[PDB]
Formats: structure tokens, C-alpha cells, sequence
């Protein structure tokens, strides 16, 4: 005669039954993206339609009767993510602007296309006309006219969801059984509980001084190191001694910053390396490296993988009328059947790619015995967060000095390690600056008192303070950029900077520390090592049966952030950059024009 | 002289919950897992073997550490359990590809709920909508008032460790039945 008993069985046997659901979805997902056929188009909404209908009668069994006296925060949590649930009680007539707004962006961008000014009719999408030319050659007008073609003739077409938004939208949310939505869009984080720490999120995001006070006077050395250095990118037209200039900013929609930085060449001739050619001259060749690079991570007490996986995943492109994404997806198939897709070609990318699949598929049976409510890692934000690190684990001659034919000790000669091979700082956070107003953007529209002076001002004056932007042709704060954002509708996250972005902090402060290294990743060993097996594969398995904090505890020592990981690791370049420049001019210096 | 392996090249295997009891007498034999406690399987011709009490089953891939006495699991709270009296062995293989069409299968069953302990080799057939709450359900679904088989779902694209495996239990009773080796004089 108690309720435990009586609304476990509700739960276990769902979590017994949605397996088949999920395993037909994924073979149905595998079949249209391998196999486009027009009888494959529409997969998604026959497969789930089972899932959904199940999903929304059990919201409606567990919600309507609660579960009070339950004593076990783990279970209540577990069933209160499939316990809660909505979005289908409003009336249509009101909904229907709000999920119009939410999801007509598919179709315009689906039906949208951007070409050359003297294309009237016949002319292509949007990307091939524009991305080649930094890389290529040097042709102005083609690059200046893209905002302008943007702003005539390819976003014209995302008004009809704007004008009512920053109408009318901010308050209409009131019907939705929640204190917001946008908690849930960059918030859902924000959680409290129990069982001997109560914890927050708030500390993720206003550090920002605490943890970049190395990094934030970089904009105002760069100013000058551009001419110290990087004088080779554009004479003739781009102020000298000026501003950064922001007509020509480099990009349409301001996603990353490594199209500027590449233009230091003091020398042209050199015996490098590439993946092209020297793959298999010196002791080389390309069809073990899959099995050593097996050998490498399984010799350390692990046991190898059955042909099953080889006849599963075959090593051709696609190449004719059949074709898949030749970017390989690590599918997760369930019921134990892992499988990769790839394409017959040999490139660093292809191997740093490889790596970060076979570390997938490794280290996904660690938690494999646990049923289906636990069908992820710690983190989904590492699963995919890694792969750089990895990448940069693989791209380093340990292969050369574990195969047995060049030492280690034949570092590279001096005068070959200042050209291509060093930069590598700041290339991650150069996007980071101009989130945090859009972030903070519904989380100070939500109370509907905002007055119309600010809707987005702050931008200016964030520039003006960190980076020095003097805007060309305005897409000023009565065009809300942030709310044509091209990732609306694929419901892609932006829950913390823009995906597995705050939760990388923390972790590494004490990687290379267990590693066995006083400072950096460099010369902390990871192959051969008996350490490396006891602190990666038992640990990397947590489940839902605890929080995440003691998994990231059990890793680091303490609950808190820090940016310790933040260590002189980049000194070797910092030494050159922040010592000199703290007199110079940056910026704003009132000698150009500012709007234009 | 006589035929003994019947069960090992077996044509289908039934269910988990009807098993199959086959008496027999006079016969032996000697010898992808195997394992046994009496003696080697091999050199098994020292002793003398009494009583035959055959089963088979079919239980999924990883489990199959979960047929033993003693032990503890759901499928063994439910279909079989052994005693302190322990005297044989199980075995198992692999048949995936034998046993696993590209459809799928989906005509097997389990048990989830119980109401009492159960001595070893019990069977209750009633399948009876399972009541817990005071009012009494005259046949509702759902209100925790449901039905408790459920099917399994095997394919050949399924994982190794969730692949079909036929599985073969043996005992032997210690009685005084009689033997099945012996010679000239
Ligand atoms: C995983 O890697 C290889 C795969 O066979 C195993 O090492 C080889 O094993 C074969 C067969 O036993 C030997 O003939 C080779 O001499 C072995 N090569 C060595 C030891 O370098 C290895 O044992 C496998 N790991 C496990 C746990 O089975
Ligand atoms: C979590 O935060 C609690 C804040 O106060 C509590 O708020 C609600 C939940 C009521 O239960 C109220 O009586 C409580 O005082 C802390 O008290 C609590 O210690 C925090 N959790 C932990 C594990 O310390
Ligand atoms: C795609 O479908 C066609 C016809 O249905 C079939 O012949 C082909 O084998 C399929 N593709 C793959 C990769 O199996
Ligand atoms: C039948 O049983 C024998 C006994 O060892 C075995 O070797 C064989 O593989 C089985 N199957 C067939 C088809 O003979």
C-alpha cells in the first residue's frame, strides 16, 4: 500500500518498451541520409509519430497525478524530465504566429539564394561565390557588395517573422505554464538540489575579468603587432596606423576569426610534411594505420575489435548518384551496434576525424551495461569537445618516435619552427567576446519594462571598449541580427557560450597533472603509459545514478571553477606578445571616418 | 551403440517459459563456451552417470552469467532457479546468423511482477490483469492495472553482446539409476 511501488512499474515499462522505437528511428535515419529516395524524404514524422503519441499519453499519466511523497532525488528527477512536458494545449489561432516565428525560417533559408550583381537569373547558392576568395585571390568589390546584398535582396526576406517579434512577442509568453522559455534556451543549467552541496551557474559566466585579465589587453597589442608582423595581408586600401577596419570585417554573420591570421611569410622554401605526398616515404603506409592506431590505445590492457565492425564499415566514398555526407557521424545505433562511414581519402583531417570516432567507439561500452535511461556520457559537450584536443594529441611526431625510425630527439631546427607551426592561442577564443549581450539579451527583455532607448546599444560600446569596430551601413538594434540568427530552427544549443563551451574550464586542471608532467601537454606522455589506462576508462562512466559534480570532482579536487588550465602553457608565444606594447595607439584615434 | 546428441543440433527453440524435460537411458558421449563442475568433459568416463534431466533455453547474449544456483536476477526469479544441492553445468553458443532473420523476431516473453516467493521449477499460467490498488480493476489498462508479458525483438544487425545465443542446461541426478559404460569381462 504505497505509491512507490504503484508508479514504478508505469516507468519501467516504457523504459523496457521504447528501445524498439528508438533502434526502427535509427535504422529509418540511416537509410534516408545513405539512401535518398523520395520515398525516404519524409522519415521523421512516421517513425517518431509511435514515440510521440507515447510520450504525450504518459506526460499526461504522470503529470495530472503527482508524485509528493517520493524520498529518492535521483528517481524524482529521472522521471521528472519525461513527467513534465507541453507545447500543444494553447489555442491555434494564437499559437500558430508563435510556432511560425519559431519555425518558417527553415523555409525561406531552404528557398534562399545570394549570387553576383550581374546574375539576373542564372547563378548559384550563396556559399561557393564568397568563401574562396581570402584563400585565392584578391578581388574587393565581390566581398564589399555582400552586405549589401544581404541587406537588399537575401535578408529582406526574414522580416515576416521579425516585425511582430520585437513588436509584440516579449510579453504574449504569459500562457506558457513556466516563469520563461529563454531559461530553458541559454539557461537550462540553472538547477538546485540536494544531498550535501546545493549548486549554481552563475559562476560560469561572471568571471569574465577573474579568469581573462591575462587575455583581455590582447586586442590592444595586436593593434600594433599587425604592422610588427602581419604586414603582408592587404596594402592599398586598409589603414595603417588607423582603426580595424569593419566594411570588411571578413564574414557574413561573425561565426570565427582564423580568416585574418594567416599572412605572416618570411621564407617560401621548405622540406614539410604534408599528408598529400610524404604519407608513406619515410617507413609509411596507409592501410595498418587504423590498426596501430588501435594498437596504440588498446595494448594498454585492452582487447581488440571483431571483424564484425570491419565488414560494417566499408572503406569507399559514395562518389556516384549515392552519396552521404563524406563527414563521418558516429552512429549512435544502439543495442550495441556501433558503425562509421567515411570516405577513401587521406588527409590530417580524415585522421584527426578517425581518432575522435575510434575514441567514440571505445570508450561508449564503458556504460553499456546500464538500460536506457542512461544512454550518454557525463557530458555530451566532451564527446564532441575532444575531438580538437585529440587532434592536437595526434599532430605531434610521437608516431615517428613510437614506430622507431627518426628519434625523438630530432627536433625541428630553428628556422623551421617560426613559419607555419605556432599559432595556435587564440584561434578558440576569438569568437567568445560578442555572445555575452546575446545571451543576456531575453534574460533583460523578459521583464517587458525595458524601456525602446536600449534595445541593443551596448554593442557600440562594447566594441569602442574591447575590440574597436567603427560600424559601415548600420545593421544597427532596429535590425535584430541576434533574432535572425541562422540556427534558429534547427534547435541546435546555445545554452552557455555557443555549445560545450563553459564546461571545458574546469576539467583540465589537473589533466597533464595526473599525466606526470610539471607544466604543459607537451612531453606529458599518454601512449605507454600503465596511469593513463587507470584514469581514463575505468572513470569515464558516470550515469545518472550521480551527479555530474562528483564526476568532475573525482577528476580535478575541488567543486568551484577555476582557470588554472590557463598556465604557461601559452607562454612560449605570450613572452613575444605581452611584454612591450602598453603605450601605442589603439583603436579609435578620430583621424577616419566613424560612420562610415 | 545408440544415439545420443539430439539436443545439440537442435531444429527451433521454444520459448523461456515452456521447458522441455526428456527422459533417456544407456547413452554417453565425449567432446563456443563450456564450463562444468562434476568433471572434465573429457575425461568424464571415470564416473558413473545415473539420471538424465535435459532443458534448453534461449537467453540473451550477456547474461548467461545469471544460470547458476545461489544466484540472484529477475529472469532467474522468474523462470529458473537451482538449490544448494548443485550438480551440473551450462552450456552455450553463438547463433546469430542461424537464428536471426532481417526483419526482426518478436515472439518471446518474461515476467516482471510477483506476488510471493516461488519454489524451484513453479509455473503459474494465468495471465490475469494485475491489480494494486484498493478499488478493484474489472479489466482497465493502465492505473497500474496491466499486462505483464512483453516481446524481445531480435534482429541479425544486433550487437555481439545482445546477439541470440541457444542455451543448454544438463543435470544429473545422483541416484541409483544406471550407467551407460562398461567393457569385456
Ligand atoms: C590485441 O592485439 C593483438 C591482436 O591479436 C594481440 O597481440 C597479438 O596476439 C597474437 C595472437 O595471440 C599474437 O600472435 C601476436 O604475437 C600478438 N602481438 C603482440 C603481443 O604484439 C593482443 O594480445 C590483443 N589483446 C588481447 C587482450 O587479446
Ligand atoms: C539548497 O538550498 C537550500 C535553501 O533553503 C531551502 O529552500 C527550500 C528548498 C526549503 O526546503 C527551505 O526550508 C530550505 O532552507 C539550503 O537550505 C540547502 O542546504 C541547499 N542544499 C544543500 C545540499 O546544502
Ligand atoms: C538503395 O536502394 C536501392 C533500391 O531500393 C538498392 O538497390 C540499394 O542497394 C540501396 N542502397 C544501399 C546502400 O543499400
Ligand atoms: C551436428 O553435431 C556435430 C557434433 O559434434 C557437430 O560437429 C556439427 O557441427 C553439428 N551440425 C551439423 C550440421 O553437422
Amino acid at each position: 500500500s504505497t505509491t512507490e511501488d504503484l508508479a514504478k512499474t508505469f516507468l519501467e515499462k516504457f523504459n523496457y518498451e521504447a528501445e524498439e522505437l528508438s533502434y526502427q528511428n535509427s535504422l529509418a535515419s540511416w537509410n534516408y541520409n545513405t539512401n535518398i529516395t523520395d520515398e525516404n524524404i519524409q522519415k521523421m514524422n512516421i517513425a517518431g509519430a509511435k514515440w510521440s503519441a507515447f510520450y504525450e499519453e504518459e506526460s499526461q499519466h504522470a503529470k495530472t497525478y503527482p508524485l509528493e511523497e517520493i524520498q529518492d532525488p535521483i528517481i524524482k528527477r529521472q522521471l521528472r524530465a519525461l513527467q513534465q512536458s507541453g507545447s500543444s494545449v494553447l489555442s491555434a489561432d494564437k499559437r500558430e504566429r508563435l510556432n511560425t516565428i519559431l519555425n518558417a525560417m527553415s523555409t525561406i533559408y531552404s528557398t534562399g539564394k545570394a549570387c553576383n550583381p550581374n546574375n539576373p537569373q542564372e547563378c548559384l547558392l550563396l556559399e561557393p561565390g564568397l568563401d574562396d576568395i581570402m584563400e585565392n585571390s584578391k578581388d574587393y568589390n565581390e566581398r564589399l557588395w555582400a552586405w549589401e546584398g544581404w541587406r537588399s535582396e537575401v535578408g529582406k526576406q526574414l522580416r515576416p517573422l521579425y516585425e511582430e517579434y520585437v513588436a509584440l512577442k516579449n510579453e504574449m509568453a504569459r500562457a506558457n505554464n513556466y516563469e520563461d522559455y529563454g531559461d530553458y534556451w541559454r539557461g537550462d543549467y540553472e538547477e538546485e538540489w540536494a544531498d550535501g552541496y546545493n549548486y549554481s551557474r552563475n559562476q560560469l559566466i561572471e568571471d569574465v575579468e577573474h579568469t581573462f585579465t591575462q587575455i583581455k589587453p590582447l586586442y590592444e597589442h595586436l593593434h600594433a603587432y599587425v604592422r610588427a608582423k602581419l604586414m603582408d595581408a592587404y596594402p592599398s586600401r586598409i589603414s595603417p596606423t588607423g582603426c580595424l577596419p569593419a566594411h570588411l570585417l571578413g564574414d557574413m554573420w561573425g561565426r570565427f576569426w582564423t580568416n585574418l591570421y594567416p599572412l605572416m611569410v618570411p621564407f617560401g622554401q621548405k622540406p614539410n610534411i604534408d599528408v598529400t605526398d610524404a604519407m608513406v616515404n619515410q617507413s609509411w603506409d596507409a592501410r595498418r594505420i587504423f590498426k596501430e592506431a588501435e594498437k596504440f590505445f588498446v595494448s594498454v590492457g585492452l582487447p581488440n575489435m571483431t571483424e564484425g565492425f570491419w565488414q560494417n564499415s566499408m572503406l569507399t566514398e559514395p562518389g556516384d548518384n549515392r552519396k552521404v555526407v563524406c563527414h563521418p557521424t558516429a552512429w549512435d545505433l544502439g543495442k550495441h551496434d556501433f558503425r562509421i562511414k567515411m570516405c577513401t581519402k587521406v588527409t590530417m583531417d580524415d585522421f584527426l576525424t578517425a581518432h575522435h570516432e575510434m575514441g567514440h567507439i571505445q570508450y561508449d561500452m564503458a556504460y553499456a551495461a546500464q538500460p536506457f535511461l542512461l544512454r550518454n556520457g557525463a557530458n555530451e559537450g566532451f564527446h564532441e569537445a575532444v575531438g580538437e584536443i585529440m587532434s592536437l594529441s595526434a599532430a605531434t611526431p610521437n608516431h615517428l618516435k613510437n614506430i622507431g625510425l627518426l628519434p625523438p630527439d630530432f627536433s625541428e631546427d630553428s628556422e623551421t619552427d617560426i613559419n607555419f607551426l605556432l599559432k595556435q592561442a587564440l584561434t578558440i577564443v576569438g569568437t567568445l567576446p560578442f555572445t555575452y549581450m546575446l545571451e543576456k539579451w531575453r534574460w533583460m527583455v523578459f521583464k517587458g519594462e525595458i524601456p525602446k532607448e536600449q534595445w541593443m546599444q551596448k554593442w557600440w560600446e562594447m566594441k569602442r571598449d574591447i575590440v574597436g569596430v567603427v560600424e559601415p551601413l548600420p545593421h544597427d538594434e532596429t535590425y535584430c541580427d541576434p533574432a535572425a540568427l541562422f540556427h534558429v530552427a534547427n534547435d541546435y544549443s546555445f545554452i552557455r557560450y555557443y555549445t560545450r563551451t563553459i564546461y571545458q574550464f574546469q576539467f583540465q586542471e589537473a589533466l597533464c597533472q595526473i599525466a606526470k608532467h610539471e607544466g604543459p601537454l607537451y612531453k606529458c606522455d599518454i601512449s605507454n603509459s600503465r596511469e593513463a589506462g587507470q584514469k581514463l576508462h575505468e572513470m569515464l562512466s558516470l550515469g545518472r545514478s550521480k551527479p555530474w559534480t562528483f564526476a568532475l570532482e573525482r577528476v580535478v579536487g575541488a567543486k568551484t571553477m577555476d582557470v588554472r588550465p590557463l598556465l604557461n602553457y601559452f607562454e612560449p608565444l605570450f613572452t613575444w606578445l605581452k611584454e612591450q606594447n602598453r603605450n601605442s595607439f589603439v583603436g579609435w584615434n578620430t583621424d577616419w571616418s566613424p560612420y562610415a | 551403440l545408440c544415439p545420443f546428441g539430439e539436443v545439440f543440433n537442435a531444429t527451433r527453440f521454444a520459448s523461456v517459459y515452456a521447458w522441455n524435460r526428456k527422459r533417456i537411458s544407456n547413452c554417453v558421449a565425449d567432446y563456443s563456451t563450456f564450463k562444468c563442475y562434476g568433471v572434465s568433459p573429457t575425461k568424464l568416463n571415470d564416473l558413473c552417470f545415473t539420471n538424465v534431466y535435459a532443458d534448453s533455453f534461449v537467453i540473451r547474449g550477456d547474461e548467461v552469467r545469471q544460470i547458476a544456483p545461489g544466484q540472484t536476477g529477475k529472469i532467474a526469479d522468474y523462470n529458473y532457479k537451482l538449490p544448494d544441492d548443485f550438480t551440473g553445468c551450462v552450456i552455450a553458443w553463438n547463433s546469430n546468423n542461424l537464428d536471426s532473420k532481417v526483419g526482426g523476431n518478436y515472439n518471446y516473453l518474461f515476467r516482471l511482477f510477483r506476488k510471493s516467493n516461488l519454489k524451484p521449477f513453479e509455473r503459474d499460467i494465468s495471465t490475469e490483469i494485475y491489480q494494486a490498488g484498493s478499488t478493484p480493476c474489472n479489466g482497465v489498462e493502465g492505473f497500474n492495472c496491466y499486462f505483464p508479458l512483453q516481446s524481445y525483438g531480435f534482429q541479425p544487425t544486433n550487437g555481439v553482446g545482445y546477439q541470440p545465443y541457444r542455451v543448454v542446461v544438463l543435470s544429473f541426478e545422483l541416484l541409483h539409476a544406471p550407467a551407460t559404460v562398461c567393457g569385456p569381462k
